[PDB]
Formats: C-alpha cells, structure tokens, sequence
C-alpha cells in the first residue's frame, strides 16, 4: 500500500545523526551497527562485514561483493537494495534492519519494478497479487500500445526521439488574429538570433527583420544570410546543422510551423518583446538523446446465449448485509434502494427492499424491475445504497444513505452478470444528499472492513452475453419543411444543459435521419433515444456509425457521466484522434484524465487514446504522470490510475528518472513541512527558520532539491536551491516560498530564479480547476481579438492536499501597496515614470476587464486587498480562488449571482488617469466595452465550459458534485435569455454593485 | 383559475422542481412558467422528471396541435382523468405538488424572528457536523495508516523468523562439531546471539500487539463518528430547508422588483 508517513522510519521524521541497525547476516547471526544516517549502503555494507568476523560462524560468509541488502519499507514491501549508492535515510524503512542475502532473478527487471514502483508510490508487486481477471487482462493487453509508441518514437531515431522529449510548443492555427498581426511591421517579425561561438564562451546578436511565416529552417537560413547569391547552396546544406532553442529554457523549435504558430513567438509578438532564440547544433542535441528500450514484463510472459434470447424481466436479489454503523435510539429501519441507470439516467423507477432492522440485516428478497432483459443497453448498470428510514416527527419519513455501491450489469467481456455476489460498500461523499450515487465508481471497495452485501444475479442455464454489432445492426434495418429546418438548427445550439421536451425528443428522435445534415445535434438528439428500448438504441448505433465527426470541444461532452454508450463513446475518441491539436490536448488534459473515472471498464478506447498521446509527447506524458499520481490515495481511482501508471511508467522512456527525481524532491518537502505541521507547530519563525535551512543545508537534502525538472513546468529547469531566498510564508497554512538558479545558459533573457510556493495542508484541486478555466477564457479573448491580459500563473496539485503555485514576481497586493484612495494611482505612477506610463494603464484597464468578467461568471470566491495584487507593470494579478459556483447557498439560501470584484474608486481612479468624475471618462467608457466584449465572447463558448465543469463532477470537489451546481454559469451568462437580454442582464449587475455608472 | 390552482408554481425553477420531485411515484406533477419571459407541465414517470410544453395559440391549449382546451386548468384537469397513454406512448396527472400543503406565520417581524432562531441553530449545526467529519476523516486516514504498518510488522516477524530458522539449520551442526572439539566457549557464544535474536522478535511481537490494540480502539471510534455523522446529517438538511423556507416567504411578502 502507499507509505503512511513521510519520515525517515516509521514514527520517526528524522534519523538522529547516528542510529543502530540490526543486521541479519546470512549465517543466522545478528549484528547492531552504528549507521551514521547518511552513509550509503556500499559502506554500511563494508563496516558489517568488517565487523562480522567478531561474531561467530563468520567462516560461512562469502565476500561481502556477493551480496546486498534486503528490508521492510514503509509500503510494507521486502524491497532488496541493488542501488548501494543509496543512503540509509532515503531508504523508507519501517525499522532500522537490514537483512543480507545474495542477489537472485532478474536484475534488470526487479530495478525498473522498483523505479515503477516508487513513481507510483506503490509497489509494483500489489497489482501481481489482484485475482479480478479484469485488472489481468489490462495489464497484458494495454502493453500493445506501449509497444505502438516506442516504435514510432524509434522511426528517424534522432529527430522522432527529439520530437518526443522536446515536442513543438505550437498553438492549434497558424493563422494570426488580426489584432495581433498589426503589432507586426508590414507583417514581419524582429527576432534577436543569439550563438555562444566555440572556442570562447561570448555571445553575439544576429538582429533579424524576417517574415513572421518563416519555419525555423528559413529563420535558419536568413540567420546565415546576414552572419556570412554565389554561397545559396552552402545555406541549402548547412541548414540541416543547427537547430533554434528558446532563451532560458528546455523550449525547441523543432518542426516545420510558422514561427508566429509558436507560442513562445505568438506571445513575444502580443506583449510586444523581443524573441531572443539561441542556435544551437543537432549533433549538440541528438548526443544527449538517449535510447530509450522498452521492455516485455515478467506477466507479459505467462499464462453461450444472447441477451435478445431471454424471454423475461430483469430481477436481483437481495441476500444480506454484515453491519451497519448506526443507533438505534435514532433510527427505526434500514434498506437497500436499488436503481438501474444509463449514466446518471434511471432506465426504470427505483426499488426499494423492505424495512428490517439494522440489527437483523436480510432480506432474501426478490426485486423486480419494468425492465425485459433484452431491453438492457450495453452500460447498464445497478446502482444500489443501505439507507436509514425514521420517521419519528411528522407523516414525513427521513431517509439517509449509510453506504453505496454500484456493478456493471455486464463484465468487461459482454457476459451479462450471473449467480452470487459480495460487495464491499463505500462511505457517502460528503455534501451527496441523495439516496444513490450513480456518478460513483463501479466495484466492491477495496477496504474489506467495510458493510459487505450478498446479491444473487439470475441464472439461465448458460452464459448470456450481450449481442454481436451485426445482429444488433439486422434489427435497425427491422425495425424501420423549412420552419422544421429552422427548430433542428435552434436546439443544435442550445447549451448541453438545457431543457428539452418530450414533443422536442419526439420531434429530434422522429427527424433521426435528417441530423445527419448539421452533426453538432448528436447529444441532443442522443437523450432523444430511449435507452430502456432495443429497437431505438439499434437504430442509433446504425446512425453513429456513419456519423460524421464533430469538434472536439463538442466530443468531450460525449465523454461525461451523461453517455455512458460504448459506441457513443468510441464516436467521441475517434474525433479526438482525428481532429484534437496536442495544444488542446494538453490545454483539457485535467478533464480527460477526469472522465477516465466515468468509464465502466479499465480497457477502453479513450485509455487508449491518451496513454498513446502521453507516450508520443513527453509535455502531456508529464501531466498525465502528475494528474493520475495526485489521485493515488484516493481508494475509489488507486487501482485503475495505478495500473494506467504503471503502462506510463515502463514505456514514458528516460522520462521516468526524470520523474523520479521530482517525486523524490517532492517528498522530501513534504517530510519538511510534515514536521512544521505537527512537531513544531508552536514555534517561533526565526526559529522555525533556523530548523528549516539546518534540514536544508543537509548533503542528502541537497542532493534530491537541487537539479531536478519544475514539476509545472517540464521545460523549467530548476538549478541550485538558492537557501538564501527561502522563505516560509505568514500566512495561511504556512507556505515554503522556494528558490532556485535557472541553469540555462543565457538564462538572463528570462529569468535567473525560478520562484515556487509549496503549500501543503489545502487542497489545491478547485485552485487548479479556476486558472486552467481562466486560461481557457483568455485563448477565447486572444484569438477574438482582445487583448484582456490576466496573469494565469501555474498551480499543480501533486497529492492529498499538497501542491506547487507559481510564485508571481514583481507583485504587491493592494493592501500592501496602501502603506488615501489616490495611494494605488500613486503607486503605480511612481513605478511606470515617464512615457510607460499609457502602457501600465492599459495594462490594469485589460487586466481589469477580464479578471472582472471570469470572476463574475464562475462566482469566485469575495475579492480584498489582499486577494488582488498588481505588477510593476500595471498588470493585475487575483489569488486564491477556494471557491466558485453557488458556494454561498447552502450556508445562507440568498438566491443571488454576486459581484465578486466590485471596481473601488481606487480602480477606477487608476482607469480614469486620475480623473475626478472617474465613471463619466473616455477611458472608462472603453473599460465597460472590453468586458461587455468579453462576456460576450464565453457567453458564445458556453457550451465549452458547461461541458468541462460537466467533465468534472465525479472528481470530488466540494462546490461541484451536480449538474445544479453548473445551472450557477447558466444564470451568469443567462443562457434561457437572448444575447440582447444577457448583455442587459450584465449591465444591471454591474449597475447594482458599483451603485451606477454603467451606461448602454 | 390557474392563479389558485395549488400544483401551478408560478416562478419557480427546474432545480426546485427536481427536489420536489425526487423519490416520488408515477403520475407526480406540478405546472410552472416556462424557462423563458407560455407553461410548463413537470411530471414524474420511470424514475425521471418529463418536462412537457404547454403550447398556446389565439386563447387555445394543449401540448400538440389541434389545439383543443380553453384554458390551462381545463388541460391539466382532462389529463387528471383521462391519461397521457393515448398521447405518445403512458401515466396520467395523478399526485399534484401542492402549493397550499406546506406551513404562513401571522406577520413580517414574526418570520424574521424565528428565521433569525432557524439561521442561528442552523450555523451551529453546521460547524457541529463539519468538526464531525475533520475527525470522520482525520480517524478515517489514521486508521489507515496503522492497518499498513501491521502489515509491515507482520513482514518485519517473516524476516526475524526466517532468521532463527536459519540459526537453528546451521548451528546445530557446528555445535555437535564445537562439543567434540570441547570449545565451550564459541558454544556460549552461538547460543548468546540467538537468544539476543529472539529477545528482538518478542520487543518485534509486542509492537504489533500495541499497534494491534491501538486499532481495535481506533475502528471503534471510527464506528462511533458515523453513527454520530448518520444522526445529525437528516436533521442538518431538513433544518436547512425549514430555514430557507423562512427566507422565501420574508421574500414573497416583502417588497418584490
Ligand atoms: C510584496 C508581498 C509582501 N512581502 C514584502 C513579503 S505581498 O504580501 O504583497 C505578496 C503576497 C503574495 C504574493 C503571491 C505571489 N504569487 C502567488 N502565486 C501568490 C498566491 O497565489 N498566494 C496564495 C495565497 C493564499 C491562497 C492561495 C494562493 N501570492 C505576492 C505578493
């Protein structure tokens, strides 16, 4: 299991400097040593053996050479040490023991096992023990696409190699934004071409005036144009030698993309810098490429009737229940509610068994459902909780969930389920009121101290399995105006959680055919179908068949806990494997990893999908990595994240020392704020300081925090732990501000320091989710033509409440910067003298409008002067988003969508260039324009991100855990009303907020 | 008329409606003005929630055209008998949410006040349940933990154990060969290390059985937390929603834009 502790032993944080170790030699004999905590095992090893020959029967050793040494680690795991250049306090034991044996089996193997393992957090050697065929079968059978991607990482060895580890960092149209074109002189780019030039290490800068749809190589070429029409061909060879890398970071231009399609070029162009790139040769790069083997495992290596033949109506039975937790002096009886579900859709009323006492938990109890067997679709599922009735005030009864489960009516091969069944029940989600939990996990919980339920499935004299595409596709072809037109286009564009009547799924299930024509109708139309009928879901097969693709914004709704469908599902992945830019792979990488969770089997095409992508682009492997590990101690996703990282793990090449590193450095941050937390939680900052650098300063601390990859940011190359500028945070939970040197060569065109906070204590996750959203919101914006410049720094969620936060430099908040309602005009004219000074005010005007419009729409959290802050620059910067949506209803049932950033007259004072009647000026006019733009513009991309807060609602998250918390974005951007009355309905928001001033 | 009509709920929402509506049988309906501004019927059939549109055309109803009924009281009222099986095949518009059944406290002042009490009680049962669950999971977590460390305990004793069985394979030999060659001594001297060994694995055994015990307790007051949790969650959601009861009709009473 994962290790419970982050100490150095188990109850122990730190190993004192010398500790006793008692070693089990292979004579019988038993030898305490005094470890110095740090020595490496190659001298503990060689300081026992030395030893050994005072005690007895040391006549039976053999060189110390022929062995290594063996113990319990803290994932109780009898891990053997072949790396002996590994110290005694990076070794997670449980005790201080060390037993020598001779080194048996597959050596190369057993260590990638261990490197996997310790990735994971999990010992390999747990998913060996499973019995379920299932977790098996995906072990053996995802190997293929392992296989798959180091074959083709293999094609054109140097550069497929290069355009894994250091893929394009492209955007997904090479066509500029008009807005952004006028920022080129007569459509070009001036970029700076900087050469560190053998045999002396200086510099030099090749200014270059080139067309911005130059792919490097022409950037390449007219680089040596300049440097150096008789010599067109010494260009034409001499090209294929050097490649362009971006100033301060592991960034590489290394496919044929116009330059401004990349995004460090797009943003250079926007924010109107200098692109400083450095050239570099191929050969330079190619070297340091290593080759990277996958290899086959050890378990790689080793060992009817259909469902339209039952002629009867679907039945379970209800056996027993072992405990439950609950007093008697409270409630009166307990039973199991039942539910058969498409999704989140009952295919039939729910049934209920009848009232027992908790204390006799049996029922033996038939439970009949309006449903024919042959009726069942494909994802049919039972979703089934124990609740407590007592119904002691009032007629009124109160029903509340003690414990859910929920079973796939088929297993990952079609057979329809049969005979009896144990599950072992999950504890109710906090906040989840209702009585079933469809959006829940399929399978028993792990934890087998848990209330157990025994169910009996029928038997029909042989094994049912669900029918074969042909026969299903024979029994569609069985069972077959202009103001029409018109109603098709209207729903087609209705956002994914609108209302639709049953004369609209009448009318859409009746017009099936004609669809076809606008294919952006699918998922309307798709909750037109009857899933509780055979007939129609046949016919739909037939139709998604041949469907044409769709956008992939538009795809992932099909990948929700809304469709369930296996076809739907596979219509979903194929538009993504078509039409999806690793941009925007990388960009919804959050939610597709999500949805993952919605899947009813471990082998599915969307595993598929994105493992492959993960495996042929290091960028997205990396978060893939990062998003599935911070979900390992989450016992209802453990499993099948462990397993999907494990296939990650064995292919993802060299990347996983990388990886390795990160999560080694990561734990050990951990260990160190574990002991602030608890052991010297009542301590003084200087001497909590004191503590810190002493820990720091440390050579095993050194080691594993200096020169590893930034965990947010692959690229970002994190140096040597500058200590000095290392600080824990006044605040809440008590961040670790960290601060390393950027190991880059002309790392000064940059930055030098790369600045991250290390919270732990909060959960990052809705954080995470705000930024990301916030994100998605600018592209919208940028690529619209607005230049609403926010500041989405990065915030990554590493595990159970801990996670990394991008520090934002030269950033003040507005309380700090009051130290008079002229004080943050002051400032910021003090801080941008002279001419700049229309830049910076453009600059906070911009950031204003879209912090102003994005924290409206998604209800953040109330914002202060010490939630907003402000660059040098002008730029405005929000931090801290811990809640979003309708938070605020339940605590006080207020029906009202706020304004959570009411512009002060200190905003609009800073707007107006320190103007009196401040909402009467040119300069605010244009302020209400650029929001009135903005909202707008994501009121167009609604559906963009109903669907990714839709693709959401199984994570967790305290503020969405139902599609009632996303009904909260359907009332800001007034969805049910027209663009007129929406743009109205913001308006008079902002009018009652900031007590008038916003004029039509 | 359809003003006085108790299933009709004027402005109310479909995420109320929904909660109206969960857990009830077939043939459960209630009226409503539509998701725009023109009714909408809600009714209850297979477990779901069926929104179907209440069409009106020059002082005429009905839910396809012809449009046949004169009023909405008249429609919901013919289908309250007749049933929807004959239009699309199923139920008819039997269990109405009434509007009238659910307790009007005199006056303004007399609301508010004991909203004011419910609001009260309701924040100091929230942060009752809320300390509740930081212990639900704080236990839930802990224990956990111990259960991982039982298993590393249980592996440690695997190791120590193998390891006497080691002493004893080879020793016994060696101390045949040691009586022989009258070297009492080294005999003393295996026999030293053993019992050091063992005295390890008893030290080894009993911080299990402390760790073991630790966790008896521990499940047992996991079990106690959520018998605890499963009493003041029922009471907690219908507490807040007497509450926001209270907070609906000091708004429908008072001054309204
Ligand atoms: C000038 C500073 C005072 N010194 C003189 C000591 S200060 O106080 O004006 C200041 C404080 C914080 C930041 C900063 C920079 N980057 C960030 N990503 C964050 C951030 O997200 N924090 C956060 C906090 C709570 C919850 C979630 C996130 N906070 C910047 C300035």
């Amino acid at each position: 299991p994962p290790r419970p502790s982050s100490g150095e032993l188990w109850g122990i944080h730190l190993m004192p400097p010398r500790i006793l170790v008692e070693c089990l030699l292979p004579n019988g004999m038993i030898v305490t040593l005094e470890c110095l905590r740090e020595a490496t095992l190659i001298t503990i090893k060689h300081e026992l053996f030395k030893e050994a020959r005072k005690y007895p029967l040391h006549q039976l050793l053999q060189d110390e050479s022929s062995y290594i040494f063996v113990s319990v680690t803290q994932e109780a795991e009898r891990e053997e040490f072949f790396d002996e250049t590994r110290r005694l306090c990076d070794l997670r034991l449980f005790q201080p023991f060390l037993k020598v044996i001779e080194p048996v089996g597959n050596r190369e193997e057993k260590i990638l096992n261990r490197e996997i393992g310790f990735a994971i957090g999990m010992p390999v050697c747990e998913f060996d023990m499973v019995k379920d065929p299932e977790v098996q079968d995906f072990r053996r059978n995802i190997l293929n696409v392992c296989k798959e991607a180091v074959d083709l990482r293999d094609l054109n060895s140097p550069h497929s190699r290069a355009m894994y580890v250091y893929p394009p960092n492209v955007e997904s149209s090479p066509e500029l934004p008009k807005h952004i074109y006028n920022k080129l002189d007569k459509g070009q780019i001036i970029v700076v071409i900087w050469v560190i030039v053998s045999p002396n290490n200086d510099k030099q800068k090749y200014t270059l005036k080139i067309n911005h749809d130059c792919v490097p190589e022409q950037v390449i070429a007219e680089a040596i144009r300049k440097k150096t029409e008789q010599l067109k061909l010494c260009v034409l060879e001499y090209q294929g030698k050097y490649i362009l890398k971006v100033c301060g970071c592991d960034e590489y231009f290394l496919e044929k993309y116009p330059l401004s399609q990349y995004k460090y070029i797009r943003s250079c162009i926007m924010l109107g810098r200098m692109p400083n790139l450095m050239l570099m040769a191929k050969e330079s790069l190619y070297s340091q490429l290593p080759m990277d083997c996958f290899t086959m495992p050890s378990y790689s290596r080793r060992i009817t009737k259909s469902l339209w033949v039952i002629n009867s109506a679907l039945r379970i039975k209800i056996l027993c229940a072992t405990y439950v937790n609950v007093n008697i002096r409270d409630i009166d009886k307990i039973y199991v509610r039942t539910g058969i579900y498409h999704g989140g859709e009952p295919l039939c009323d729910n049934v209920n068994t009848q009232r027992v006492p908790c204390s006799n938990p049996r029922w033996n109890e038939w439970l009949n459902y309006d449903i024919y067997i042959p009726d069942l679709p494909r994802a049919a599922r039972l979703c089934l909780s124990i609740c407590s009735v007592k119904g002691r005030k009032g007629a009124k009864e109160e029903h509340c969930p003690l414990a859910w489960g929920n079973i796939n009516l088929f297993d990952y091969t079609d057979t329809l389920v049969s005979g009896k069944m144990a599950l072992n029940l999950w504890p109710v989600p906090h906040g989840l009121e209702d009585l079933l939990n469809p959006i829940g996990v399929t399978g028993s919980n792990p934890n087998k101290e848990t209330p157990c339920l025994e169910l009996e499935f029928d038997w029909f004299s042989s094994v049912v399995k669900f029918p074969d595409m042909s026969v299903i596709e024979e029994h569609a072809n069985w069972s077959v105006r202009e103001n029409d037109k018109e109603q098709l286009k209207a729903i087609s564009t209705r956002d994914p959680l609108s209302e639709i009547t049953e004369q609209e799924k009448d009318f859409l299930w009746s017009h099936r055919h004609y669809c076809v024509t606008i294919p952006e109708i699918l998922p309307k139309l798709l909750l037109s179908v009857k899933w509780n009928s055979r007939d129609e879901v046949a016919q739909m097969y037939c139709l998604v068949k041949d469907w044409p693709p769709i956008k992939p914004e538009q795809a992932m709704e099909l990948l929700d806990c809304n469709y369930p469908d296996p076809m739907v599902r596979g219509f979903a992945v194929r538009c993504l494997e078509k039409y999806l830019t690793d941009d925007k792979l990388s960009q919804y990488l959050i939610q597709l990893v999500q949805v993952l969770k919605y899947e009813q089997y471990l082998d599915n095409l969307l595993v598929r999908f994105l493992l492959k992508k993960a495996l042929t682009n290091q960028r997205i492997g990396h978060f893939f990595f990062w998003h599935l590990k911070s979900e390992m101690h989450n016992k209802t996703v453990s499993q099948r994240f462990g397993l999907l990282l494990e296939s990650y793990c064995r292919a993802c090449g060299m990347y996983l020392k990388h990886l390795n590193r990160q999560v080694e450095a990561m734990e050990k941050l951990i260990n160190l704020t574990d002991i602030l937390k608890q052991e010297k939680k009542d301590e003084t900052q200087k001497v909590q300081m004191k503590f810190l650098v002493e820990q720091m300063r440390r050579p095993d601390f050194m080691d594993a925090l200096q020169g590893f990859l930034s965990p947010l940011n692959p690229a970002h190359q994190l140096g040597n732990l500058r200590l000095e500028e290392c600080e824990i945070m006044s605040s809440a939970k008590r961040p670790l501000k960290l601060n390393w040197e950027n190991p880059d060569i002309m790392s000064e065109l940059l930055f030098q320091n790369n600045i991250i906070m290390f919270k732990n204590g909060d959960d990052l996750r809705q954080d995470m989710l705000t930024l990301q959203i916030i994100r998605i919101m600018e592209n919208i914006w940028q690529n619209q033509g607005l230049d609403l410049r926010m500041l989405p720094y990065g915030c990554l969620s590493i595990g159970d409440c801990v996670g990394l936060i991008e520090w934002v430099r030269n950033s003040h908040t507005i309380m700090q910067i009051q130290c008079n309602s002229h004080t943050l005009h002051q400032w910021l004219k003090d801080k941008n003298k002279g001419e700049i000074y229309d830049a910076a005010i453009d600059l906070f005007t911009r950031s204003c409008a879209g912090y102003c419009v994005a924290t409206f729409i998604l209800g953040i959290g109330d914002r202060h002067n010490s939630n907003i802050m402000v660059k040098d620059d002008g730029q405005l910067v929000h931090i801290d988003f811990g809640h979003f949506l309708d938070h605020k209803k339940k605590k006080f049932g207020y029906k009202r969508e706020r304004v959570p950033f009411v512009l002060t007259q200190d905003f609009l004072i800073v707007i107006s260039k320190g103007a009196q009647e401040c909402t009467k000026t040119r300069e605010f006019e244009r302020f209400q324009e650029m929001c009135y733009k903005a909202y707008l513009a994501i009121r167009q991309h609604a559906n963009l991100f109903i669907n990714l807060f839709s693709m959401m609602l199984g994570s967790g998250m305290p503020e969405l855990q139902s599609f009632d918390d996303i009904a909260y974005i359907r009332k800001t951007l007034a969805l049910d009303k027209t663009e007129q009355e929406a743009l109205e309905y913001f308006m008079k928001q902002m009018n009652d907020a900031h007590h008038g001033g916003w004029t039509t | 008329s359809l003003q006085d009509a108790e299933w009709y709920w004027g402005d109310i929402s479909r995420e109320e409606v929904n909660e109206k509506l969960r857990d009830t049988a077939d043939g459960t309906f209630l009226v409503r003005d539509a998701s725009t501004k023109d009714y909408t019927l809600t009714l209850r059939k297979g477990g779901n929630n069926k929104l179907i549109k209440i069409f009106h055309r020059d002082g005429k109803y009905g839910f396809s055209d012809p449009l046949t009924f004169s009023s909405v009281v008249e429609l919901i009222n013919h289908y309250r008998n007749e049933s929807l099986a004959q239009y699309n095949p199923d139920v008819k518009l039997l269990y109405p949410v009434s509007k009238y059944q659910q307790d009007k406290e005199d006056n303004i002042e007399a609301v508010g006040k004991k909203l004011h009490e419910y609001n009260t009680q309701f924040q100091e049962k929230s942060r009752e349940y809320d300390r509740l669950y930081e212990e639900y999971t704080r236990t839930s977590q802990e224990i956990q933990m111990k259960r991982t460390a039982i298993e590393a305990f249980n592996e440690t004793i695997k190791i120590f154990e193998e390891q006497c069985q080691t002493q004893e394979r080879y020793s016994k030999e060696y101390i045949e060969k040691f009586k022989r060659e009258g070297n009492e001594k080294e005999i003393q001297r295996i026999m030293h290390n053993y019992d050091k060994l063992k005295s390890r694995i008893s030290e080894i055994i009993d911080s299990r059985r402390r760790l073991e015990e630790d966790l008896k307790k521990q499940a047992a007051e996991y079990r106690e937390i959520d018998k605890r949790m499963n009493s003041i969650k029922p009471d907690l959601i219908q507490l807040r929603k007497t509450r926001d009861q209270y907070l609906m009709w000091l708004t429908q009473k008072g001054v309204r834009q």
